[PDB]
């Protein structure tokens, strides 16, 4: 038995098909993550991603913060999660401003594509809504 | 029969002809020198036996006889030491009072004011304090007299001449054939049962009959003189039954299978001797007996001339899983037709062993009166850390010499070796990440502590008073070892070491052993250890996996093991050879081992070593500054390096002033290395041309043309001075610091 | 007609499908094991063999090992993403080490090397001393 | 790309062409030396710049010469 | 060139990160730029000299401004043997409470002690008040604009 | 060698014991012990477990210098083709990891060149060299004031 073969039956391609790369667990898991799911507007792709990241970025600021032992330990850190999201979004704006090119022909049959300038902008704004909202959601969930 | 003796008679004539022709061994150097590079090549290639001949039989004969020459130099070395202990030492005065008399086996001649190095040691004797532990080892053997040391010295000289004769006999007179060398299963049976098994049996025999009863009388308070001759312990059972009253039974409870009669000399008590602070000899006699039975039984696992036993080939070839493909097929041809692949295993094992040896000799001190000699404890520990460090990387060098020269693809289709090479980008990129992950965390813990403390915020540092990082896994294991005597080891009276907890052992007012508590300052340092080993492995592993080719150089194996580069194109090709990977990893081993011995020297001085008074008031050497001073770099720089330097820098006019000179001398050599490591050859060769001109102008020039050191060689010089100067500066700092506190 | 190989992680990257990729063809009289420039081993198939690589050097390095170690002889191709192929080694069917009538002179200075001009002479020009 | 020039002191002993790892040089007909052949650099754009050709040239000074030039993906030696 | 290095067409066509590193490090090597003539060379250097001269006077105008604004020049002029001269004040959100008390020993706020010797220099040339120091800094800001 | 000499000669004149430098300056150990080891006390006590002082910044800068100097050794001893091969495995890894595959560099990452490594290693050795002496000479004088 052999559990290691060349990816896509191409022996000279520089990839190996192992149970970490292409097994039934990792196939169905990655196919259902928002960066690869079929049937999502690029806003929605960025929303979800942002919804799941802003929620746990909270943790290390509120616990191991410079003002963690104060009566404003929750406030101190929430503000600093927003400042972290502002830096990350800023990296998303500049990346798409330079990687993709503007379109001449109004021709657009795929408005769904993510790897484009128009969709990346929507993907970037969805990340910012979902990450500030999830930062505020566990502000409520921890205030208890 | 498959295992036989095959020897060629009168293989090589013994004449002085070749001695007068330097470079006879190789084809290119035998033409003679044209440039000064020839002189350097003469030495770099002298032991490269693989590149001198193409016959595996002729390489194997050269190696075998050279082993005899290496052992003969070791016998000469051992015979010297025993000679110095018999004529230039204070052994007798030390044996009478081994708490006040310091040890010494070297005396210097008075010629340029250097007699000051003869210290006032004690016992009407003046000499240099030696820290090798010869004295303690002699007491454990039951020496007690200089006469006995003289016989060991004569016997060491005779053995040394026997080795010299055997190496000459096996290379010229009786040169054994290739079939003889390729007997792995025979060789394993002989080394396990004969060398290791009979070695432990006979040694145990010396310990039961000679070393055990003499030590009992020394410990009780009998002066050496009143102790009888060792041979008198072999004749009168009356003398032996007074100390161990189970000799009245003789040897009959051994063949009747009643071995518990001998619980007088085969103990399992653990701990240390409250009188000497060393391990119980009675435990050590049991230790060698149980070993020797294990080694002799293990030397029957292979098949030689009688059907029974295992063939090494059918073992390995049976091990193949559905991830490994062919598994271990081919590793026999490898490990029976190539000497490089053998050293790669062997040096990695022997180097790991010397590290393992150093960890077990400070925690369970096996010699008597050695645990309170802190200069010996510190010296012996670091020594094996260095010898272990060099041998480990040396295994990785030969692993890469094997991949370039002896490795063939046709002998290894789809086996474990072939497969590692196939996903070599994955081993290296994943290791690369683990290295960037371990460094940012373990070293960033110290930076955080350095900046937090400097900003006036100690409440936020990683410490035992702030954000704790408790090593809970190692603390958990300590408790298990402490509760082990009685429960898990029901016949053990005490714990193996007192490091895991227990009582405090003291000899002469000094502390021999104490429990070594682990806190967050311990925890942080253990990751530095983790981190520097992972980086060293990253360079050596990469050198072995990419020894034959890369995406950069597809034909690296045709360029060889050690080449300088493949030119200034393809960006920079400098240090692409696998020899240069060995070169870089030598600087890391250095970095890794330096932190290990720094960690050991400081933790023992802060939390173990010290003296005591009434009501058990322990006063440590540096007073317990380890939990709150080693969490920052400034604390390591100011309390370890700056504070403990006071001895070596204030040693002038005293007997330890040689340590002050070697301290400066090694700071000089270390800096001298940086001239070779930062510069390169073509600036030096143009410099030589202007110098040669001044000679040519005066009508003379050497016919051996002067040439700058080559690229590869200029790197090997700078590395040898870097190690010499670096290790040396620490050598002088460690001995002048520990002789003053012992 | 790709040789027998279990794959490896040292093969082509994105550069292949985005920038030029190279293939090499050879003919072997028998089945023998050879070393891969990016991989450890592979069994070549009798008859024509086809291998795809990522660099010209990797292709030429295999040729060198196929030449003086197996006595066989091969062709290099440059393949573009659109589909246009180029024929590279040997350029005119004859190896570069052997003179072939019909070749021309490219990049030759008709004097020895000590005969180059000073860099101050070609000042403020868009050239160099070795391009005169 | 890099620049490879060939001078007239070339004695035509084909050693640079046999050393080139990326097939940049070739031998052409020439009537100026005993071997009636001179090296030529028709494909300098595959030149990686490793200078193996100059390590092989027996003349003093060298007949073949490599000069550093603007780097492409080919002369950088990249496989990605 | 149409890439980041606009002065080297040969550095602007490089696909690697080396292009970024070199465009920075060869930016002032004016003689080696694409299409550089001799007359344009001397003009670029000349105008580069003005901008360099202005940075020096802007630098000086800084040192006059910080002491006039946050130093103890007036207190130093009165007792030049006992008071320590003041470089500028510190404002760093990363300081503990004991840091603010350690850097303000002998003063009211966090502060750096000067070791430039501008105090002794200004004292002997005539300066005696903070108003004179401030006036000198405005005159060097105007000179830098020119 | 000039700055150590000028400083050591003055520290002993100001300290009131010019004879200390007149006797110990003959051998090297004198320099190492009575100048370097003896005058670093107030600097490295800038901050410790007990607390911190005004001179904490010089103490932090002192260690800072040692670090930059030592990172300069990396660029000067280890050469390029070691590093080029390493980055090729990193380019590989990034191209094979899901969710990191959506991002991509526009400039092929490559190892610094031969001449660039010398210039960088030189800048580290230089900036580390100057900052650690500035740290020493300023706080050993201001921490003893004589
Ligand atoms: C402490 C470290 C150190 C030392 C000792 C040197 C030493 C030297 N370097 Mg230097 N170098 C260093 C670091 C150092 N380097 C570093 C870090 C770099 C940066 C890469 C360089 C870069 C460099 C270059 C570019 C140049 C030098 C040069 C020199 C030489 C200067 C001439 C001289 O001093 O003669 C005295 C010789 C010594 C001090 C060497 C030690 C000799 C000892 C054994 C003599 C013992 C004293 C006494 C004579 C004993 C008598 C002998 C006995 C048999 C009777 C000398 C060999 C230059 C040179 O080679 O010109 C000649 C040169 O051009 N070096
Ligand atoms: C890398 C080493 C290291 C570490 C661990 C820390 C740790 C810390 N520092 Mg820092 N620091 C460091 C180096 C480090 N420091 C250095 C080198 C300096 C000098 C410049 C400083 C200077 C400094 C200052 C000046 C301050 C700190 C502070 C802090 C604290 C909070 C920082 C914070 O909120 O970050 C935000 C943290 C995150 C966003 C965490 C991201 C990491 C996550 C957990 C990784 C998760 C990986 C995950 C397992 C992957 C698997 C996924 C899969 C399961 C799906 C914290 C204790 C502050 C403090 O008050 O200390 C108490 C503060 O004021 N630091
Ligand atoms: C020189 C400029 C500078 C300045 C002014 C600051 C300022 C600050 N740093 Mg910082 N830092 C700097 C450089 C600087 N840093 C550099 C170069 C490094 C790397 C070596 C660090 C590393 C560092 C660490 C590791 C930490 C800080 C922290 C802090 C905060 C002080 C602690 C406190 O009480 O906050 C407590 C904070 C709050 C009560 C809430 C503040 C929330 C901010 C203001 C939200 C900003 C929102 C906005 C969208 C940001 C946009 C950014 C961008 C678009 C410009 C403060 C905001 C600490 C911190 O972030 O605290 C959480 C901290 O842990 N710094
Ligand atoms: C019982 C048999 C026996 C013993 C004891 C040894 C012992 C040794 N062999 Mg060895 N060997 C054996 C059988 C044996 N071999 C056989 C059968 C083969 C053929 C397959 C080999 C092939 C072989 C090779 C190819 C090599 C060795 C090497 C070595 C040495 C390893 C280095 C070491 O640990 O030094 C420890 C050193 C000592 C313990 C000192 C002992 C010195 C001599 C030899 C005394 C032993 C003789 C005798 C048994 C003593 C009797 C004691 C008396 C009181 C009764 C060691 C001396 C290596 C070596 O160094 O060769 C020189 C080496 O390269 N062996
Ligand atoms: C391997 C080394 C070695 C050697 C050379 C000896 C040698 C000896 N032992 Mg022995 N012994 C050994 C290991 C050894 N022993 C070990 C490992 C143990 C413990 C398991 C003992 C336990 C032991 C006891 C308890 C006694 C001896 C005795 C003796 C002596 C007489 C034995 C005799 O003639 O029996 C005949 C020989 C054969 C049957 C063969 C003799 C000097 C006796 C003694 O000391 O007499 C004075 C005795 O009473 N031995
Ligand atoms: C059992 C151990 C062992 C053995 C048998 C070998 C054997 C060999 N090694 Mg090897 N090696 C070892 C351990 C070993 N090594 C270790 C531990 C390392 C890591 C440091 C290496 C690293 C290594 C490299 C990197 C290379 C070899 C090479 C070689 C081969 C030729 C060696 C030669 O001609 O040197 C001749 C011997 C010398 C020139 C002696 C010089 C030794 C130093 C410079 C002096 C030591 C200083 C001294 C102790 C103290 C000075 C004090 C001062 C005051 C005077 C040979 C097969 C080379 C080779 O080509 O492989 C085929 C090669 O390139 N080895
Ligand atoms: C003090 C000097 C020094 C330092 C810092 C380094 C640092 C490094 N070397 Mg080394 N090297 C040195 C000397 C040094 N070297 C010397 C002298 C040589 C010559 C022999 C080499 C030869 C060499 C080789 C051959 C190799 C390395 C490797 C490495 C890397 C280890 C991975 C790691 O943990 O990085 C993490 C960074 C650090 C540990 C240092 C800083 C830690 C910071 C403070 C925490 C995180 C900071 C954060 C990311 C940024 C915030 C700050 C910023 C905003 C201001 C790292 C970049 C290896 C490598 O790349 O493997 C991965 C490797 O193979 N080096
Ligand atoms: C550790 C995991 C472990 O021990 O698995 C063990 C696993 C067992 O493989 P096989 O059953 O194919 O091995 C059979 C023979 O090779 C045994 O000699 O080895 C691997 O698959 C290697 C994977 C690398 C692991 C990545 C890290
Ligand atoms: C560890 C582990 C793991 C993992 C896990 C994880 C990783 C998890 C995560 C999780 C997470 C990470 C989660 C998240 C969540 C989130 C959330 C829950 C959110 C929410 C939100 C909301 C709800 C909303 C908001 C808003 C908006 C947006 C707007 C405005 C308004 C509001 C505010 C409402 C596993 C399994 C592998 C295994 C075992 C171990
Ligand atoms: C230190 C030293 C030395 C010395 C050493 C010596 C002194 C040794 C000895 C050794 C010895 C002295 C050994 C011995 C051996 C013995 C043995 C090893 C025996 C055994 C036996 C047995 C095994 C038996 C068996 C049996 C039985 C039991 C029963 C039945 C029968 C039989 C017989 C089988 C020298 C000089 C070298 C050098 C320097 C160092
Ligand atoms: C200094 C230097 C040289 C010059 C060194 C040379 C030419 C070797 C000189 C060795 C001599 C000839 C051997 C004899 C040693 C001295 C004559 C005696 C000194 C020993 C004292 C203890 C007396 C290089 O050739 C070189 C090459 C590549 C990288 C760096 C460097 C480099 O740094
Ligand atoms: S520089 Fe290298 S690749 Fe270019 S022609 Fe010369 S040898 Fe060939
Ligand atoms: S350039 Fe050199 S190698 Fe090439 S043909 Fe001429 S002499 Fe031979």
């Amino acid at each position: 038995a052999n559990f290691i073969k060349p990816y896509n039956d191409d022996p000279f391609v520089g990839h190996l098909a192992t149970p970490i790369t292409s097994s039934a667990v990792t196939r169905s898991l990655l196919k259902n993550l928002p960066a690869y799911r079929f049937g999502l507007t690029p806003l929605l792709r960025g929303l979800e991603i942002g919804l799941a990241h802003g929620y746990f970025l909270i943790g290390p600021f509120f616990k191991l913060g410079p003002l963690r032992n104060s009566e404003i330990a929750l406030f101190a850190g929430f503000l600093s999660t927003i400042g972290l999201i502002l830096i990350l979004t800023l990296g998303l704006t500049i990346y798409g401003a330079v990687v993709f090119k503007e379109e001449k022909v109004m021709s657009s049959a795929n408005v769904n594509n993510l790897q484009t300038k128009k969709a990346w902008d929507q993907f970037k704004g969805g990340f910012f809504v979902g990450a500030c909202g999830s930062a505020g959601f566990a502000l409520i969930c921890l205030y208890v | 029969k498959n295992v036989q003796i095959f020897v060629e008679k009168d293989a090589v004539e013994t004449s002085f002809e070749k001695w007068s022709q330097p470079g006879h061994f190789s084809r290119t150097l035998a033409k003679g020198p044209k440039t000064t590079t020839w002189i350097w090549n003469l030495h770099a290639d002298a032991h490269d036996f693989d590149s001198q001949t193409n016959s595996l039989e002729e390489v194997s004969r050269k190696i075998f006889s050279a082993h005899f020459g290496q052992l003969a130099a070791i016998f000469l070395w051992i015979s010297g030491m025993h000679f110095h202990g018999a004529y230039f030492s204070n052994y007798s005065a030390w044996l009478s009072d081994p708490i006040k008399i310091k040890q010494s086996s070297q005396v210097v001649w008075p010629i340029v004011g250097q007699e000051i190095l003869n210290a006032d040691v004690g016992g009407n004797f003046q000499g240099v304090q030696t820290t090798s532990g010869w004295f303690q080892m002699w007491r454990a053997e039951g020496i007690t007299s200089e006469v006995e040391l003289y016989w060991i010295a004569i016997g060491g000289l005779i053995m040394s001449a026997l080795m010299l004769f055997a190496g000459w006999f096996h290379y010229h007179k009786a040169a054994p054939k290739l079939e003889w060398f390729q007997n792995a299963e025979s060789m394993m049976n002989h080394h396990l049962a004969g060398l290791l098994g009979l070695g432990c049996l006979s040694w145990s025999g010396h310990q039961i009959h000679i070393a055990l009863p003499i030590n009992k009388l020394l410990d009780a308070g009998v002066s050496p003189q009143e102790i009888p001759l060792p041979h008198e312990f072999l004749i009168n059972r009356d003398l032996m039954a007074q100390l161990y009253p189970s000799f009245e039974k003789g040897l009959t409870p051994f063949f009747s299978g009643q071995w518990g009669v001998y619980s007088d000399f085969l103990t399992f008590k653990g701990g240390l001797n409250p009188v000497t602070g060393g391990l119980w000899l009675s435990d050590i006699a049991h230790h060698h007996l149980a070993l020797s039975v294990l080694f002799i039984i293990a030397g029957h696992m292979y098949r030689t001339n009688w059907g029974i036993g295992h063939s090494m080939k059918e073992i390995l070839e049976a091990h193949k899983g559905p991830f490994t493909g062919e598994g271990h097929k081919g590793l026999y041809e490898i490990l029976t037709t190539s000497w490089h692949a053998q050293l790669a295993i062997n040096l990695a094992m022997i180097g790991s062993l010397s590290i393992i040896v150093a960890h077990h000799m400070y925690a369970m001190p096996p010699y008597p009166y050695i645990a309170t000699d802190y200069a010996t404890q510190l010296s012996l520990f670091t020594h094996h850390m260095w010898i272990g460090g060099f041998c480990v990387v040396g295994g990785a060098a030969h692993g890469a010499i094997f991949m370039v020269r002896d490795y063939t693809p046709a002998n290894n289709y789809n086996n474990l070796l072939d497969r590692d090479l196939r996903h070599r980008d994955e081993i290296i990129s994943n290791l690369n990440w683990v290295c960037i992950f371990l460094g940012c965390h373990a070293f960033g813990f110290y930076i955080h502590n350095d900046t937090m403390r400097a900003l006036g915020r100690p409440q936020d540092m990683f410490s035992d008073k702030a954000i704790q990082l408790q090593p809970i896994f190692a603390q958990w294991i300590q408790n298990i070892h402490l509760l082990a005597p009685g429960t898990t080891a029901p016949n053990a009276l005490a714990t193996t070491s007192y490091a895991f907890g227990g009582d405090i052992v003291e000899v002469g007012g000094k502390i021999a052993m104490m429990p070594i508590k682990l806190g967050t300052a311990d925890f942080m340092v253990h990751h530095i250890h983790a981190f520097t080993i992972h980086v060293t492995v990253l360079i050596l592993l990469k050198g072995v996996l990419y020894a034959r080719s890369s995406k950069l150089i597809p034909d690296k194996a045709n360029l060889g093991f050690r080449f300088p580069c493949d030119g200034p194109g393809r960006g920079g090709t400098c240090q692409s050879s696998s020899w240069d990977h060995v070169f870089l990893g030598l600087f890391w081993m250095y970095n890794a081992i330096s932190v290990v011995i720094f960690h050991f020297s400081w933790k023992m001085q802060s939390d173990v070593w010290g003296t005591v008074t009434a009501d058990g008031s322990i006063s440590h050497i540096t007073g317990g500054n380890f939990a709150q001073s080693s969490i920052t770099i400034n604390g390591w720089l100011r309390d370890f390096l700056w504070s403990q330097a006071s001895q070596v820098i204030q040693s002038y006019g005293s007997a330890s002033s040689a340590y002050g000179l070697i301290f400066l001398g090694a700071h000089f050599i270390w800096a001298f290395s940086l001239m070779f490591l930062f510069s390169g050859r073509g600036y030096w060769q143009e410099l030589i041309e202007s110098i040669v001109w001044a000679h040519n102008k005066l009508n003379f020039a050497p016919a051996i043309q002067p040439r700058a050191l080559s690229i590869t060689q200029g790197r090997a010089v700078g590395l040898a001075h870097y190690l010499l100067g670096g290790i040396g500066t620490t050598w002088a700092f460690f001995l002048a610091r520990s002789l003053s506190i012992t | 007609p790709s040789p027998i190989f279990g794959g490896s992680t040292g093969g082509w990257l994105r550069k292949a499908q985005v920038e030029e990729k190279y293939v090499i063809t050879w003919d072997s009289p028998k089945e023998q094991i050879f070393e891969m420039p990016t991989g450890g081993a592979a069994i070549m198939r009798e008859g024509p063999n086809l291998l795809k690589l990522a660099r010209k050097e990797q292709c030429l390095a295999l040729g060198t090992r196929l030449r003086s170690k197996y006595k066989i002889k091969y062709q290099f191709y440059r393949v573009f993403p659109n589909g246009e192929v180029q024929y590279l080694h040997p350029k005119d069917g004859v190896y570069p080490e052997k003179v072939n009538a019909g070749r021309q002179g490219v990049g030759q200075n008709f004097r020895s090397i000590g005969k180059n001009v000073s860099p101050i002479e070609v000042k403020f020009t868009g050239k160099q001393p070795y391009d005169l | 790309s890099h620049s490879v020039k060939i001078y007239d002191t070339c004695i035509g002993c084909t050693q640079c062409v046999r050393a080139c790892p990326t097939d940049v040089l070739e031998m052409i007909p020439w009537g100026g030396c005993k071997a009636k052949q001179i090296a030529s650099a028709p494909r300098t754009e595959d030149c990686v710049g490793c200078k193996r050709c100059e390590s092989a040239c027996p003349t003093d000074f060298l007949s073949v010469r490599v000069y550093l030039w603007h780097e492409t993906t080919r002369s950088m030696g990249l496989a990605y | 060139a149409t890439k980041f290095p606009k002065f080297s067409q040969a550095l602007a066509q490089d696909p690697a990160t080396r292009r970024i590193w070199y465009g920075i490090a060869t930016a002032h090597d004016l003689e080696a730029h694409d299409g550089m003539t001799e007359e344009n060379l001397y003009q670029k250097i000349f105008a580069s000299h003005f901008g360099h001269l202005a940075i020096i006077f802007l630098w000086t105008a800084g040192n006059l401004f910080h002491v006039a604004w946050q130093g103890n020049f007036e207190q130093w002029v009165a007792k030049p043997l006992k008071t320590k001269p003041i470089a500028h004040s510190i404002w760093d959100p990363h300081f503990g409470e004991s840091a603010l008390k350690a850097f303000s020993k002998g003063n009211t706020y966090p502060v750096n002690i000067a070791f430039s010797g501008v105090y002794q220099w200004w004292y002997t040339i005539g300066f005696r008040t903070n108003q004179e120091l401030y006036a000198g800094s405005i005159g060097l800001l105007i000179l830098s604009c020119v | 060698w000039v700055t150590f000499y000028w400083h050591w000669k003055h520290m002993t004149i100001w300290g009131g014991n010019p004879g200390q430098f007149d006797e110990s300056s003959n051998y090297i150990m004198g320099w190492l012990r009575d100048y370097l080891w003896l005058n670093s006390s107030p600097l490295i006590n800038g901050y410790n477990p007990f607390g911190m002082n005004n001179l904490s910044v010089w103490a932090w800068m002192f260690l800072f210098g040692h670090l930059i100097w030592a990172t300069g050794f990396m660029f000067l001893i280890s050469w390029r083709g070691y590093w080029q091969e390493l980055i090729e495995t990193l380019v590989w890894a990034h191209e094979r990891t899901p969710l990191a595959n959506l991002i991509r560099w526009r400039d092929k990452p490559v190892a610094l060149s031969i001449v660039q490594a010398r210039l960088v290693g030189l800048v580290h050795f230089s900036v580390g060299y100057i900052l650690t002496y500035a740290a020493f000479l300023i706080a050993s004088t201001s921490g003893k004031f004589g």
